[PDB]
């Protein structure tokens, strides 16, 4: 994690850096990502979770969605932290059922 | 139900079902921190252990029909409330032993 927050730092045309935090259920992935985060330094900093979605409409998650993303574009440098990706689009098997809105949004941003 | 309580405020939740193999396909059994099992009653002395709280016996009528059934069901399963409901409506007609031995092989 160290050498990937030096790497996007330093370099001039890497403008954007993606990462996939996989493995078994509760084996402590965002606590790791959290400590990266914080431990990186950086002026702007963020953090999407499941929680501050509770309770909206589709629309207004979206909505609040595309302003965060929108918030970043601003200063040199910049972190977000997106918690849970398959949680946000409501998953289940049975269906299987899911939100395409959502997940096509997020493939996009 | 995976939520910590804002500041210093403590929470505690119990949820209960009857449809366990449902909630594992769902997925959903990762958000409880343990698993309590409520079981049937299997055993004749224990209905007698009912019988005795519920006021039906009269001593003569315990020996009667847990004789009968003894002999008359190999296996026994009920739940307490079937149980108590067969017991109550035993009671109005023919109070002897009968009535409570065909609703008991019959529900079970
Ligand atoms: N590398 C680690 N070393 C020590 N403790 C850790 C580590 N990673 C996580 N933890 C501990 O794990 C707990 C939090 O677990 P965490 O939420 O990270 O798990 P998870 O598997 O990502 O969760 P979930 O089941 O919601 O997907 C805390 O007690 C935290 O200290």
């Amino acid at each position: 994690g160290a050498r990937y927050v030096r790497q996007v730092r330093e370099s001039d045309k890497s403008r954007l850096v993606s990462l996939l935090i996989h493995g078994p259920a509760g084996s402590g992935k965002t606590a790791l990502a959290a400590e990266i985060a914080l431990k990186s330094g950086f002026p702007f900093i963020r953090l999407i979770s499941p929680n501050e979605l509770s309770g909206m409409s589709e629309s207004a998650k979206i909505a609040y969605i595309d302003n965060t993303f929108r918030d970043a574009y601003k200063s040199p440098l910049n972190i977000l932290v997106i918690d849970s990706l398959e949680t946000l689009v409501d998953w289940v098997p049975i269906g299987p059922r899911f939100s395409n809105n959502i997940l096509q949004m997020l493939k996009v941003a | 139900l995976k939520r910590k309580p804002p500041q210093d405020r403590r929470l505690l939740i119990m949820t209960t079902t009857s449809a366990y193999s449902v909630l594992q396909q769902m997925d959903i059994l990762s958000c409880f921190d343990n698993e309590i099992a409520v079981p049937n009653m299997t055993n004749l002395d224990e209905l007698n252990n009912v019988m005795i709280e519920s006021n039906f016996l009269d001593d003569a009528g315990r020996v009667k029909v847990i004789n009968e059934l003894s002999r008359s069901c190999p296996n026994f399963n009920v739940g307490i409330k079937k149980t108590l409901t067969n017991i109550e409506t035993a009671r109005h007609d023919e109070d002897p032993v009968n009535e409570l031995v065909e609703l008991m092989t019959q529900s079970a």
